[PDB]
């Protein structure tokens, strides 16, 4: 006798279909990424600014508390805590802040 | 049911004869169907290309409105995504799921094709020769050169 | 850290290439559309019925 | 052409015998059918999951530029979904089609494997029998169960 | 492989015989294939309907947010259709390409389904007959009249 068959092994990976649900197969890719590393990396070759304690205003006005940072050359992007409070240290309206932010982003 | 033991390729032979036994992966079918399946992955995904692009933006308290808007854009692109690639994943996985089924198919096909009246159909993908099938007469079978007319006088004879 | 990447979010980069990710809908880069599902789980193979 | 005497299900069988006559829905194929179609059904509804959204938004004569933005946001989400919607209506509505000719065709493929050549194939899924085959010989055949052997006597010295 | 020589229709029939030979297209299959395709491509044409737009807009230098935001609306539209857009010419050439070989597959068996036992299924679309089939016999093959029981006795004489 001669038989013609296929492949089975021990894989617990399953998959949804329109038709069915819950399908064993032998083998499966995502093509869902649900993993990261953990750190802000450099962009395309550039390092991040990273502002410490301070924001945008506070470093681009000078707040005394953000003497400590270092200058940048250049930049991939701009990274803030979200306990970034140093900003402007006397009360009042930084006009078009945001637009600003923008343009000092990369 | 498949194989647990027939690990060198997704489709395959097992037999049984005077001879001996054992199975051996079809790998004319297998790499077929590999190529099939390997342009069918690499499509989903190296299609889909990006450039470089900034997601967030910021705006004030006065700004509502606007980062309202925002959000709308970033809803229905997400809405989008997300629904057409569930649909993507279920259509093409009962796709892929009938490929594999025709390419067994196929190939049960063919053999029948050249056994023609020297075996039975048996089931579990078997055809039970009529006569004496040795290990060369398999491997015939299984290349797409089995000699069908050396083999009907005793297939007959076996019957009659 | 002294790292690189294509693709950064807030909670780390992103290493991968594959076309969707479920980490974050804000990011920098060459990045993966952001989808609210939690698999695509995509079959290569044959269902595993032995 | 289908049996509008038949709704007991989608798929099923008619006979006429020596004993009597009469139909009865295959409801191994039908539920099958059904467990299909319901999960594809309910997939292209549920997947589609949507959060709560406003979509109007208001501006002054002297924001034209961003209304006609919000405008052009909306329509290009208006035509993305209208034209898939229209593609997932008309391919699915193809393989449903297909699906449905699949499962039928399916049995037909299992009634003629358990005959072998004990009926002629006839047409209008017709297996005409060679042997008297009574109401449980139907049965049989039906359910997975014919005995073969045991008709392939007559079947022959009705023909020799 | 097809035949460069028959340019009357996508599929059809050749044949050789004492009388002559030649070849001609099926015209029913063909008409059949063709409304099926025209459909199809209409559809994916015809149902993108679109309406009176204008895409750009102008922004000032103290705008780039909105600018920005402007941008990631038509890179979103932009990645979306040319994705999708792909996805559905993949897909829909090779549905349209089993579609075809769906085509050519059922005029095989039909022509099977009435020779039954009177022909040799030898390969290359062709059905050897093993009685005299001139070009009456053949046309009426064609157009599923075959008179089978006529051509019973002159196949098994020449093959016992
Ligand atoms: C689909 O399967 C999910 C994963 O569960 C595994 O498969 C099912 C069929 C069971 O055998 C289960 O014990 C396995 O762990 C389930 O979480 C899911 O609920 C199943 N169907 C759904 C989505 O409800
Ligand atoms: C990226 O990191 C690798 C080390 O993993 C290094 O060899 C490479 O030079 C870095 N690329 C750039 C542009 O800095
Ligand atoms: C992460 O990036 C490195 C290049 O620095 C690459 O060699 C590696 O394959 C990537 N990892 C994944 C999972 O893509």
């Amino acid at each position: 006798t001669l038989c013609i068959g296929y492949h089975a092994n021990n894989s617990t990976d399953t998959v949804d279909t329109v038709l069915e649900k819950n399908v064993t197969v032998t083998h499966s890719v995502n093509l869902l990424e649900d993993k990261h590393n953990g750190k802000l990396c450099k962009l395309r070759g550039v390092a991040p600014l990273h502002l410490g304690k301070c924001n945008i205003a506070g470093w681009i006005l000078g707040n005394p508390e953000c003497e400590s940072l270092s200058t940048a050359s250049s930049w991939s992007y701009i990274v803030e805590t979200p306990s970034s409070d140093n900003g402007t240290c006397y009360p009042g309206d930084f006009i078009d802040y945001e637009e600003l932010r923008e343009q000092l982003s990369s | 049911g498949g194989w647990t033991g027939m690990v060198d390729g997704w489709y395959g032979y097992h037999h049984q004869n005077e001879q001996g036994s054992g199975y051996a992966a079809d790998l004319k079918s297998t790499q077929n169907a590999i190529d099939g399946i390997t342009n069918k992955v690499n499509s989903v995904i190296e299609k889909m290309n990006t450039q470089f692009t900034a997601v967030g933006k910021e705006f004030n308290h006065l700004e509502k409105r606007i980062e309202n808007l925002n959000k709308k854009v970033d809803d229905g692109f997400l809405d989008i995504w997300t629904y057409n690639a569930e649909l993507l994943v279920l259509l093409e996985n009962e796709r892929t799921l009938d490929y594999h089924d025709s390419n067994v198919k196929n190939l049960y096909e063919k053999v029948r094709s050249q056994l023609k009246n020297n075996a039975k159909e048996i089931g579990n993908g078997c055809f039970e020769f009529y006569h004496k099938c040795d290990n060369t007469c398999m491997e015939s079978v299984k290349n797409g050169t089995y000699d069908y007319p050396k083999y009907s006088e005793e297939a007959k004879l076996n019957r009659e | 850290h002294d790292c690189n990447t294509t693709c950064q979010t807030p909670k780390g980069a992103i290493n991968t290439s594959l076309p969707f990710q479920n980490i974050h809908p804000i990011t920098i880069g060459k990045c993966p559309k952001y989808v609210k599902s939690t698999k695509l789980r995509l079959a290569t193979g044959l269902r595993n019925i032995p």
